């Protein structure tokens, strides 16, 4: 029956909430990460060290 | 709109025909009335041989069909002789004559006797097999032919297992399997629309196969390639693009294995690549894009200086099934320097390396490519010495497989 | 292979006319395009809903 | 479906950078996009 | 963009040179939209401006109608022109 039939297949679902944690929570630092560094950067800076 | 018309034989035919009887001095209304009488009896015949044609259920009418038709109206099917008594053959069809326009019409009564009689065909026989499965007709041999939605896989569960199977079995575990499969991808019809995967899955293959020289991983896929190429349903040349730089790689590159042993399999890697990229070549040709640009890369692969001796022997391999005429043009001003090469690696002691078995190979190839491309285009004069003008490489075991190749042409 | 073993791709680029939404010329523009809505699609990972 | 507000603010940041109101803070913004790990969604 | 994502099923650069093709060959087209054909088709690479940009190499004779003789010479397709040139 590759000859008279057919039927359709999907795409792995990752329904764990372990991993559906953790992307959140890494994709969530993570834009925080680069919001925070795109605005140090283009405005006035402080440092904890010398030339920071 | 019918303009049918009602045509007859020429009557300028007809007085060639009394006049050659001795029946001479005809009218043109004597003529004219033999040629509506014979025109109306091919046009009687012809209308009732077409009755055995639908009858036999043929839309061709043989020659045995004007045979019933003139055995239907009182007539001999006898066409060469008309015998007045007619009880020698009464009714009798004796097959016609097998005459031609272009003939000859004087042949030796000792040619008919020596040629080979044809082969008796097979005899009819009952298969019986499936038009249609409760409504669908199935693809077998013997058949002719906002969030957005969650989108689907374009092949079915039956095909993806299909794949599966067939590339697992594929990558030569029993040879029982690789050979069936191997068959299945040579004949089955619906393989389009999982071509990208299976060219796909050999590109990537044979690449990654060559970052450790795993020559059976090879030997399976270029059958595969092999496959695939003589299905006759699908379209390849969409998918050519991957296939080619494969099969070049198998030609043309280093063997990371054990370099001896093998290397008689290392050759046959680089004869099945070769017959398939000249099968390539003769496929798919298009005005100087695909066989002069492989061609190219062979030429700058043999004229580079200090190569390795792995992809040299491939390479010469390459350029060598490339036909009649291209060993005739390009074989023809590089005799020296093959030679050069074969002198170095037997000057240099170092034996532990690949390079004498690379030249020995090498050499072999060229001197029987060398010989009929001899045998081919000059006399078989002075096979003794006469060689020695081209550095004395075959010489005497050149005339011998041009004299063996002579003795095959006399016995076809 | 219950769920697909090889990836699924975009449709839309597979199969869509997406050359419709080449502007080949500004004042001349045979059709009048539309504002376009998010459609967030589901089937590319890396998106958490 | 609707993106928190840690990123609304910096889509609102990243796609008001290059407008061109300066070139360096578009600099910056560029590759901001160019080199951050988590810009999908 | 179509040498990073084109795969046989996407078929993103054959796609991609019909749309350019069929603005380029075809005429009316105005000076700048045949600059951005020639300009993508040229840096697709080596064959594509072997089968696709030499064929029409004398259309470069129509270029140069409107250039080294152009009646009207203080219009705006003698830069794009010489441009494409």
């Amino acid at each position: 029956p590759h000859t008279y039939i057919k039927t359709p297949t999907y795409r792995e679902p990752v329904s764990d909430y372990q991993v559906l944690r953790e992307k959140a929570a890494s994709q969530r630092r993570d834009v925080e990460r680069a919001l925070t560094r795109f605005m140090a950067k283009t405005g006035e800076t402080q440092s904890l060290f010398k030339d920071d | 709109k019918l303009k049918l018309s009602n045509t007859v034989l020429p009557s300028e035919s007809m007085k060639v025909v009394a006049e050659s009887m001795g029946i001479a001095q005809i009218q043109e209304e004597t003529c004219q009335l033999l040629t509506d009488e014979v025109s109306y009896r091919i046009k009687e015949i012809a209308q009732d041989a077409l009755k055995f044609m639908h009858m036999g259920k043929r839309q061709k009418l043989t020659t045995s069909d004007i045979d019933y038709a003139l055995k239907l109206k009182n007539v001999e099917p006898l066409y060469g002789f008309h015998a007045q008594e007619f009880i020698p053959f009464r009714f009798a069809s004796g097959g016609g004559r097998e005459l031609y326009f272009y003939e000859e019409k004087e042949v030796d009564l000792s040619d008919i006797i020596n040629t080979p009689l044809p082969r008796v065909p097979l005899d009819v026989c009952l298969k019986a097999h499936w038009l249609s499965i409760e409504g669908c007709q199935p693809a077998i041999p013997e058949n002719p032919p906002r969030l957005k939605p969650r989108s689907i896989h374009e092949l079915s569960v039956e095909q993806q297992l299909y794949y599966k199977e067939i590339t697992e079995a594929c990558v030569g575990s029993c040879e029982a399997k690789r050979a069936e499969a191997l068959q299945s991808i040579a004949t089955d019809p619906g393989l389009y629309q999982m071509l990208p995967r299976f060219s796909t899955f050999i590109s990537e293959g044979v690449r990654v196969n060559v970052v450790q020289n795993n020559l059976a991983l090879l030997i399976y896929l270029m059958r595969m390639v092999k496959a695939l190429m003589d299905n006759p349903t699908l379209y390849l040349e969409k998918y050519v693009h991957e296939l080619i730089p494969a099969v070049m790689t198998c030609i043309v590159s280093r063997q990371l294995c054990l370099r001896p042993d093998v290397d008689n399999h290392w050759a046959l890697r680089d004869f099945a690549a070769r017959l398939v990229a000249q099968i390539c070549k003769h496929f798919s040709t298009t005005t100087n894009n695909i066989q002069s640009r492989i061609t190219k890369t062979f030429t700058k692969s043999w004229v580079d200086e200090k190569t390795p001796w792995t992809t040299r022997y491939g390479s010469i391999a390459g350029l060598a099934e490339l036909g009649h005429d291209v060993i005739k043009t390009l074989i023809l001003p590089r005799l020296q320097q093959e030679g050069e090469r074969i002198r170095s690696v037997l000057d240099g002691p170092v034996l532990s390396n690949i390079d004498r078995i690379g030249a020995d190979h090498v050499q072999s190839l060229l001197l029987k490519h060398c010989a009929p491309v001899l045998a081919k285009l000059r006399p078989p004069p002075d096979n003794q010495d006469a060689y020695r003008a081209e550095f004395g490489s075959l010489g005497p075991l050149l005339c011998s497989q041009v004299v063996k190749a002579r003795a095959q042409a006399a016995l076809q | 292979p219950w769920y697909s073993i090889f990836p699924i791709d975009n449709e839309d680029l597979v199969y869509g006319r997406w050359e419709d939404n080449i502007i080949w010329d500004a004042q001349a523009m045979p059709r009048l395009l539309e504002p376009p809505v998010l459609t967030l699609d589901p089937n590319d990972e890396n998106l958490i809903l």
